[PDB]
RNA sequence: UUCCUUGUCGCAUAAGUAGCGACCUGCACGAAUGGUGUAACGACUGCCCCGCUGUCUCCGACAUGGACCCAGUGAAAUUGA
RNA sequence: UGACUCCCAAGAGCUCUUAUCGACGGAGUCGUUUGGCACCUCGAUGUCGACUCAUCACAUCCUGGGGUUGAAGAAGGUCCCAAGGGUUCGGUUGUUCGCCGAUUCAAGUGGUACGUGAGUUGGGUUUAGAACGUCGUGAGACAGUUCGGUUCCUAUCUACCGUUGGUGUUAAAGCGAGAACUGCGAGGAGCCAACCCUAGUACGAGAGGACUGGGUUGGGCCAACCUAUGGUGUACCGGUUGUUAUGACAAUAGCAGCGCCGGGAAGCUAAGUUGGUAUGGAAGAACUGCUGCUUAGCGGGAAAUCCUUCUCUAUACAAGUUCUCGGAACAGGUUUUAGAACAGAACUUCGAUAGGCGAGAGGUGGAAGCACCGCGAGGUGUGGAGCCAUCUCGUACUAAACGAA
């Protein structure tokens, strides 16, 4: 499944074989030695993350669905322009289009980050997690994850550099992590 | 697929987790129901909710069901997750003889 | 399944598919294009397995769709005998020539396991019985490997 | 809309340069009936068919 | 952006900005850019030739 | 939704039977159950508080769109209906005070996070 | 037919340079270049209401033919360089 | 001329010129008004208004920071700083304008050929028809009114939105490649309200009623997503009308441009659901103080400026870094989460990439055949039956290296 290239790169660095890539930067006390596994309970459940992936792909989409513009009346004499953009710039000052005119093109599988990302439930036997809402991507695509930059999580709480299990321990004996709610009823103080 | 697989066998077990702790029973359209519907919405106030099944969706543990009812004389639609923790009670009262799986035709109805 | 509207409405499109699988059954091996081929293979399959199950259930939903009283009895006799142990995979496909006057690639295809077939097809191999999978988790445990030493 | 001025060779000889043909990497020569194909075509059945 | 700002930024582009303008605005301009060698400091690596 | 034009029916007894809604007073799109839009009084009974033509405030207590819950319920009627409330004095945002006396018919549980509390203390039947 | 003028009053609308009914100050109506009405009639020009709707709030999905791509054939206005 | 700024200060302001103003008179600034000129265009530069899409200036309408007040507080007045983000829907009218109604934090003023018709309209105006009033002997006319009245163009260049192909970037294989980065630089993001606590506190005789700080709920805008909900779902399931055919029965098929109705999973989508609307640092606007002692220095200081979060970025020519390969990388084929072509991504036979087959889920809703009841239309049972758009799992039967290539 690999290139020549990508295989030798992985036989170099005595790793097992892997299917994608990403290079995440740290700090110097961050670092792990080549070959760390790291699992779902580097995340600690009730923390917010990011999360980065490729949107869904659209095609080549026209100014209506790629910038929410308004079009043309249905009727009442319009002329086949109906999905059109409009006027793109004024007449001689400046006599050309600016730069960033919203025009059509290819819209979508591009790279985007959702923040503050709520981290439910953290299932390690299965390395799953549950995490609130929406995330970029189709199913089966790979996203990446990280600590919320706008709701930084406690320093004290997070595992660090990760969390590094012992080799003495089960698979079947993990039992999935919810995030704390607390015990006050958001739902009997209004 | 593989992302599918793993979504169908965690639904597989959410679905075989909340039947071992509650009775659920078996609702087809035309069956009336009667249940009571906790709103957290409104201080957790638990009323009893009876009408006619005109709806269903088998989708796991998010299958949804609809009811009919007349609430003093005006026809009020209800739409519920079958599997919703605030549905603390389900009995099946009656089961009306229809032909189809949608009884929205029961809206045009005068009764 | 990706089913292709070959730039025709669907009458016209469906009566053309149940034209090409009658003559494919009267023939045994018809040249059409490439994409026309990708369409056929699977309601030939189709009207075999009709053919295999044999029911008067059956050959009434097979006479809705083939056309002619020789096509529908080949089917129920000749083809129900001669695909009875092969599971799927009634027909082949293979790519042969660039048609003159629009440049559309060309295919043969044929009902198999016959003689003056285009190759010669695997012995008809009964199905194991279903396995159950393991799970995704134990099958990646099972997936972890090394590079083969090379270098 | 039309062209404002003619298209000189030079230009015209610019925009028709990337669509020159390019040669077939790869080419299979049957045996048997001397066919000359690309790959994934098919010409001849072996003997004893 | 102010000289002094620029100053804190990277002080070797203003006498590169200043040297460029002085410059006749010819194909022979960027040959010339490229052997000014700019340091914010006393070291240079150049101490082999003969300077 | 219910926006510009939108005929709802009157469900007190302040004596209006039929009003027009002028204006969602939130939202672009329109007004959903639980919301309080500004109306034109078009059908009214002869003796009552309100008048046929008044310019009044009312509170969605019905609508015909399905509103959909915290828990991933739905609720959808079968009609539009109004409970009339008082616009005379526009300094107090919050929970208004209802014209009439008694609600006929069914009030949503959404009353009470908007804060339509009075509302909700006036009527027999919820939905 | 009224410039001033969106005259003023009334009906109507949440709001009506509109419409209808008034008034008379007719810039610059008026009795076969007919005056005033008028049942019936009008693909004539207004105004209001019910029904109805993607006209709109606010646009979405789908279907055919083009547009795209490959193989044949193969125009046009225009053009100082 | 107009708009705005300034100078003087009689007088108004209980006293008091300049808190707010300001007579008689003056000095400017701008280039939006009304105009003047007639230099460009009459071998053509198509109007006003609306729509769509905007962008700039700041003489700032809102939000942010201040000085002063004829500033107790609340609410204001006035001036200074500030262009980051905003600045509504309707009724009459062709209208711009303006009035009115309901809102809003506010509903700014101007430039862009009074921005924008090879982007849309065509209601007014401004051809030919007709009518009224008026003027003319008349043919006709009106700067008055009224009804009607063909809106062409396939984009060559610049610009702009996207997507690729080639090419420079000595390397040591005259080198050719696969990955993973850094980010010179560029873009994007930037909003507001209400309620509650602080607090019925400060202030005030009372009525009234805060600054600051912290929460909650909304609205708008932006970025995604499809679990559920709604819409659609033209090769899914069922019902049904007319007709033709399979002789009839039975069961179907064609056409009525899905024949028409009721449902419908996936996919797409918003009317649905999520996520943002931060933080920290640096320099600093009006203004504000401290040090000096005449030159100045220093501190604080805003929705503004520059980094930081987000996206692109080595054709960044001082052309960058790291790991790896060397029959490497490609190409071809089966496809797809990707897609106009191209490109990306998966798989390519010691292989589940696509088709088929089998099972399950999901949809539809109770097949045929047979039996029973009924004169019959029909009803009941066998039986959550039969069928299959999709999805998952199993499985090399077919096509992908069947490449003895
Ligand atoms: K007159
Ligand atoms: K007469
Ligand atoms: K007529
Ligand atoms: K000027
Ligand atoms: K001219
Ligand atoms: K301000
Ligand atoms: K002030
Ligand atoms: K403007
Ligand atoms: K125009
Ligand atoms: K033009
Ligand atoms: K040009
Ligand atoms: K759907
Ligand atoms: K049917
Ligand atoms: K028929
Ligand atoms: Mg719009
Ligand atoms: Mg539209
Ligand atoms: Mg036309
Ligand atoms: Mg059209
Ligand atoms: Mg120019
Ligand atoms: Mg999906
Ligand atoms: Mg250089
Ligand atoms: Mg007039
Ligand atoms: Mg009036
Ligand atoms: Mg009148
Ligand atoms: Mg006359
Ligand atoms: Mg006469
Ligand atoms: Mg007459
Ligand atoms: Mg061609
Ligand atoms: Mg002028
Ligand atoms: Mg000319
Ligand atoms: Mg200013
Ligand atoms: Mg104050
Ligand atoms: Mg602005
Ligand atoms: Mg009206
Ligand atoms: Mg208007
Ligand atoms: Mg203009
Ligand atoms: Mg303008
Ligand atoms: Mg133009
Ligand atoms: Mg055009
Ligand atoms: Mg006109
Ligand atoms: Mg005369
Ligand atoms: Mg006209
Ligand atoms: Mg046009
Ligand atoms: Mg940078
Ligand atoms: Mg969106
Ligand atoms: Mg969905
Ligand atoms: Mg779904
Ligand atoms: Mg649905
Ligand atoms: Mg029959
Ligand atoms: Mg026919
Ligand atoms: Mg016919
Ligand atoms: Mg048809
Ligand atoms: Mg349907
Ligand atoms: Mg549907
Ligand atoms: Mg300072
Ligand atoms: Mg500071
Ligand atoms: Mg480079
Ligand atoms: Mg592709
Ligand atoms: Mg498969
Ligand atoms: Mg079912
Ligand atoms: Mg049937
Ligand atoms: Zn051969």
């Amino acid at each position: 499944h690999l290139t020549m290239p990508e295989l030798g790169h992985f036989r170099a660095q005595g790793v097992p074989l892997k299917r994608k890539l990403r290079e995440f930067p740290v700090t110097e006390d961050a670092l792990l030695p080549v070959g760390t596994e790291l699992g779902v309970r580097h995340f600690v459940p009730g923390q917010y993350v990011d999360v980065t992936g490729i949107t869904r792909g659209k095609g080549f989409q026209g100014v209506m669905k790629r910038w929410k513009f308004k079009g043309g009346p249905a009727s009442h004499g319009c002329s086949k322009a109906h999905r059109k953009g409009g006027s793109t710039g004024q007449r001689d000052d400046p006599g050309k289009v600016f730069k960033g005119r919203k025009m059509p093109g290819h819209m979508g599988a591009a790279q985007r980050t959702v923040k503050n990302v709520w981290v439910y439930k953290i299932d390690p036997a299965r390395n799953l997690i549950w995490v609130r809402g929406q995330v970029p991507g189709a199913e089966g695509n790979f996203v990446f994850i990280n600590d919320a930059c706008y709701k930084k999580p406690d320093i004290s709480k997070l595992p660090f550099p990760t969390y590094l299990a012992p080799e003495d321990e089960d698979p079947s004996e993990l039992e999935p992590l919810v995030a704390d709610l607390g015990e006050v009823d958001p739902f009997m103080l209004a | 697929k593989t992302a599918k697989h793993i979504m169908q066998i965690v639904d597989k077990e959410a679905v075989e987790e909340v039947r071992t702790r509650r009775e659920i029973p078996e609702i087809r359209p035309g069956y009336i129901v009667q249940l009571k519907v906790e709103v957290p919405e409104n201080k957790r106030r638990v009323s009893i909710v009876k009408g006619i099944v005109i709806a269903r969706r088998n989708a796991g543990l998010n299958s949804t069901f609809r009811i009919r009812r007349l609430v003093a004389g005006v026809g009020v639609e209800s739409m519920f997750p079958l599997y919703s923790p605030n549905l603390r009670e389900i009995k099946v009262l009656d089961k009306k003889r229809v032909r189809r799986a949608k009884l929205y035709y029961l809206r045009d109805k005068m009764n | 399944t990706k089913l292709r509207k070959l730039g025709r409405h669907t009458g016209h499109r469906m009566s053309m598919l149940r034209t090409l699988v009658s003559q494919l059954v009267k023939h045994e091996r018809i040249e059409t294009t490439i994409t026309k081929a990708k369409e056929v293979r699977r309601l030939a399959d189709n009207m075999v397995q009709l053919g295999k199950e044999g029911s008067l259930d059956a050959a009434r939903r097979a006479a809705g769709f083939v056309r002619g009283d020789d096509v529908i009895h080949k089917i129920f006799t000749e083809f129900a005998y001669r695909y009875k142990d092969r599971t799927g995979g009634y027909t082949r496909m293979l790519r042969t020539r660039i048609r003159v006057g629009d440049a559309a690639p060309m295919a043969y295809i044929e009902f198999i396991d016959r003689e003056n077939e285009l190759r010669q097809s695997n012995p008809p191999t009964p199905q194991p019985p279903q396995r159950v999978p393991l799970d995704p988790w134990a099958r990646s445990r099972l997936m972890r490997q090394y590079a083969p030493p090379k270098e | 809309a039309v062209p404002k001025k003619k298209v000189s060779k030079h230009k015209r000889g610019i925009r028709n340069g990337p669509k020159a043909l390019k040669p077939v990497p790869v080419i299979i020569r049957c045996r048997s009936c001397g066919r000359v194909k690309l790959p994934h075509f098919f010409c001849c059945s072996g003997e004893r068919g | 952006r102010s000289l002094k700002d620029q100053m804190a930024k990277d002080p070797t582009e203003v006498i590169r900005k200043a040297v460029w303008r002085m410059l006749p605005t010819n194909n022979l301009r960027d040959d010339r850019d490229r052997k000014l060698r700019i340091f914010e400091g006393n070291e240079h690596p150049f101490g082999d030739k003969p300077l | 939704f219910i926006q510009m034009g939108t005929v709802l029916k009157v469900v007190d007894n302040s004596g209006a039977k039929k009003v027009m809604c002028i204006q969602a007073l939130k939202g672009k799109k329109g007004a959903r159950l639980g919301d309080t839009i500004v109306a034109s009084v078009k059908e009214a009974m002869p003796n009552g508080k309100v008048k046929k033509g008044a310019v009044v405030y009312g509170v969605v207590v019905r609508a015909a769109m399905q509103r959909g819950r915290v828990d991933g319920s739905e609720v959808r009627f079968d009609d539009n209906a109004v409970v009339l409330v008082d616009n005379k004095d526009k300094k107090t945002k919050t929970d208004r005070q209802p014209i009439g006396t008694r609600v006929f018919g069914p009030v949503p549980h959404e009353l009470r996070k908007k804060k339509h509390l009075k509302i909700l203390a006036l009527a027999q039947h919820i939905a």
